[PDB]
RNA sequence: CCAGGAUGUUGGCUUAGAAGCAGCCAUCAUUUAAAGAAAGCGUAAUAGCUCAGUCGAGUCGGCCUGCGCGGAAGA
């Protein structure tokens, strides 16, 4: 999956999730998966997502991943008593804002895009749209 | 699908421009029939294998209309073929006449042979007509 | 609305009588007499009968359209009148006709006797086919469905109750 | 037939009809097809 | 020149006189015979030469036998010994594999007198130049 | 070539802006040359459309305001974060 | 709706055999209004289905959005 190799920290706060998005406009490839919805993705999601449109594309042309987890995760499990301490980290997620460019592909007809992301979207927890590489 | 504007302006201004130098241009019914009977009437007409072509009413109305041509709508009533020819005598109507091998001729509704119109009666008159 | 748009005619010696929103249709087989919507506005004129909707309704033409087959169907009926052709297939599944009623052995253990509703003659010229016939085509079609739900040909062999104009097509019995 | 919150139309003999108020996968080439719960 | 009546083509060369193991029986089981096929068949076959596999239409009514026309034989059997080698490509596309050429297959389609469309003899000669060249085969026409 | 009517705003801030995108409508401003800045508000729809095309950024611009055709160039355009929309275009007079 | 829906050619290699319809490739040409070296089912290979002139004016479906639909089964 897909997670920092080293941070100088290992645990953080909750942090949240406010404001509008930064990468909107694809500058690797032709097309890619534009967010529309607001939540987090871990590196399950993301992971799983690439692969789904990977497949549908079988070996051919590129995708790019804008969004990246670098957020660990902190869970306590079951028969804990609250506090004792913070949890530790289970999984990393990366938050996700409004107009986050997702994924990108390049190399590949567009009816091929839209079916591409269309499999790796149902993976995702939040909704998305398909986007198209414009000029300026 | 269907043909863009500027796609079938060329259709028929193509059509009209060889009616505007066609020696003859004679109309008849080729409903039920086949493709080897189509071959053997092309092979016939000219060993080009190229003779005897099917036309909606339209395309030729607007192409008989597009030039100096009149009295020939009543040529043009449901399945229509026409058959005209470029160069050579166009004493080719006892080719398709013997073809249909039919002791009617309503099948030959019509035709123009050399700018001159003439009905369905006329057409045993040019076929039968002496080398 | 485009059916709709297509005015049916009627035939001579169809007497047309419309009360409101009923519609007589007698001729010479038989006489139906349907009831329209609501929405449908029939108009006798001349010798055809046209059909268009009614300020006020939300579909419309989309009632005109039904009640210009409908209409069309029942002079059809009174005119040339309907027919269906069902064949059995199979060993074993004969039929007769006495009277009114319909006599099947399906394989049954007993003699189904299926009993015909208004107008519904039907002889067998074969003992393995039946031929209904009816002025109302949504009846001859309903009383051959009855016929076809004793015993519903099976995709391997066909055995059963079927429709001259249907196809049915079957499947080999698996490997092992 | 197979019932599920998702229906969609696989081949091209599928059609989409409403009854009652469900949505339904009718097909004439496939017993397979055939949906419910739409 | 009518409508569908029984017509199928099976066969493996001009040489195999009804062969069996390629087909055999599958030749004639409607209404062809699995012996006939020589006599009708080889009217004429073997005063000509026997080595193209060459098909033909059926035609069955419900006279026994049957009247079945030979006609001009694929235009591929001219690929073994008309255009070069007789097989081994080795690589699809990944290498230009063999070369035909403009003389070659020229006067080779020529003699076909039961076949092809349009007597224009430039339109429907290279139309048997196609397939000589979609094998990965080069273009020296 | 492209002929883009337009309206001298009367009033700026954002809480003007947002009643204008309420409305098919979006702000926007031709800067440049010696003349001085002037608040204008396009058609939503309109513009829409007109930015779909790549001859819009590439070639130059006609803005009818107040019976006048400015002949300007797109500079930079603002999309909504997530729905094909538009916000507001800087325009270049040239 | 009633129609047509062809031909080179069963395209070449492979194979028991593959012919539009295992799979590698290749995907030009053709007579035309139009027909892909071929969409799905179907054959052991074929066959057989079949999709992509008349009638006479409306039809096709992606996008933004409002209001609804299914998704929705507890004592
Ligand atoms: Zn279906």
């Amino acid at each position: 999956m897909l997670q920092p190799k080293r941070t100088k920290f290992r645990k953080m706060h909750k942090g949240r999730n406010r404001g509008l998005a930064q990468g909107t406009d694809v500058s690797f490839g032709s097309f890619g998966l534009k967010a529309v919805g607001r939540g987090r993705l871990t590196a399950r999601q993301i992971e799983a997502a690439r692969r789904a449109m990977t497949r549908a594309v079988k070996r051919q042309g590129k995708i790019w991943i804008r969004v990246f987890p670098d957020k660990p995760i902190t869970e306590k499990p079951l028969a804990v008593r609250m506090g004792k301490g913070k949890g530790n980290v289970e999984y990393w997620v990366a938050l996700i804002q409004p107009g986050k460019v997702l994924y990108e592909m390049d190399g590949v007809p567009e009816e091929l895009a839209r079916e591409a992301f269309k499999l790796a979207a149902a993976k995702l927890p939040i909704k998305t749209t398909f986007v198209t590489k414009t000029v300026m | 699908m269907a043909l863009n504007l500027q796609d079938k302006q060329a259709i028929v201004a193509e059509v009209s421009e060889v009616a505007k130098g066609a020696l003859s241009a004679v109309v008849a019914d080729s409903r039920g029939v086949t493709v080897d009977k189509m071959t053997e009437l092309r092979k016939a007409g000219r060993e080009a294998g190229v003779y005897m072509r099917v036309v909606r009413n339209t395309l030729l109305r607007r192409a008989v209309e597009g030039t100096p041509f009149e009295c020939l709508k009543d040529a043009f009533v449901g399945p229509t073929l026409i058959a005209y020819s470029m160069e050579h005598p166009g004493a080719a109507a006892r080719l398709f006449k013997e073809f249909a091998k039919a002791n009617a001729k309503f099948e030959v509704k019509a035709a123009a042979f050399e700018g001159e119109l003439i009905p369905a009666s006329q057409i045993d008159r040019l076929a039968t007509l002496p080398t | 609305s485009r059916v709709a748009k297509a005015p049916v005619v009627v035939p001579a010696g169809v007497d047309v009588k419309i009360n409101g929103q009923v519609i007589t249709i007698k001729g010479k087989n038989g006489e139906l007499t349907r009831t329209l919507n609501d929405a449908v506005e029939v108009k006798h004129a001349d010798n055809t009968l046209t059909f268009g909707p009614r300020d006020g309704y939300a579909d419309g033409w989309a009632q005109a359209g039904t009640a210009r087959a409908l209409l069309n169907s029942m002079v059809i009926g009174v005119t040339e009148g309907f027919t269906k052709k069902l064949q059995l297939v199979g060993v074993g599944y004969r039929a007769a006709v006495k009277g009114n009623v319909i006599n099947l052995s399906l394989g049954f253990s007993h003699p189904v006797d299926h009993q015909l509703p208004a107008g519904i003659t039907a002889e067998c010229p074969t003992q393995t086919e039946i031929v209904l016939k009816g002025a109302d085509k949504q009846v001859i079609g309903q009383v051959a469905a009855d016929l076809r739900a004793y015993r519903r040909p099976e995709p391997y062999k066909g055995k059963g109750v079927r429709y001259a104009d249907e196809v049915v097509r079957t499947k080999e019995a698996k490997k092992k | 037939m197979k019932v599920r919150a998702s229906v969609k139309k696989l081949c091209r003999n599928c059609k989409i009809v409403k009854r009652d108020g469900v949505i339904r996968v009718i097909c004439s080439a496939e017993p397979k097809h055939k949906q419910r719960q739409g | 020149a009518k409508k569908v009546q029984a017509y199928v083509k099976l066969q493996v060369a001009a040489g195999m006189a009804n062969p069996s193991p390629p087909v055999g029986p599958a030749l004639g089981q409607q209404g062809v015979n699995i012996m006939e096929f020589c006599k009708a068949f080889n009217a004429k076959t073997d005063s000509i030469e026997k080595g193209l596999p060459i098909p033909v239409v059926i035609t069955v009514y419900a006279d026994r036998s049957f009247t079945f026309v030979t006609k001009t034989p694929p235009a591929a059997v001219l690929l073994k010994k008309a255009a070069g080698i007789k097989s081994g490509s080795g690589k699809p596309n990944k290498d230009k594999v063999g070369k035909i050429s403009r003389a070659q297959l020229q006067e080779i389609a020529q003699t076909k007198a039961a076949d092809m469309t349009g007597a224009d003899i430039e339109a429907m000669t290279r139309s048997i130049e196609g397939t000589a060249r979609s094998m990965g085969l080069v273009v020296e026409d | 070539m492209f002929t883009i009517n337009a309206e001298v705003r009367k009033e700026q801030g954002k809480g003007a802006s947002r009643r204008l995108r309420a409305a098919n409508k979006f702000p926007a401003i031709i800067y440049g040359g010696k003349e001085a800045p002037l608040a204008i508000e396009l058609d939503h729809d309109k513009v829409m459309n007109m930015q779909a095309k790549a001859e819009f950024y590439s070639e130059v611009l006609t803005i009818v305001v107040d019976g006048k055709e400015i002949k300007v160039k797109a500079q930079d355009v603002q999309r909504h974060p997530y729905k094909p929309k538009l916000q507001h275009i800087d325009f270049v007079r040239a």
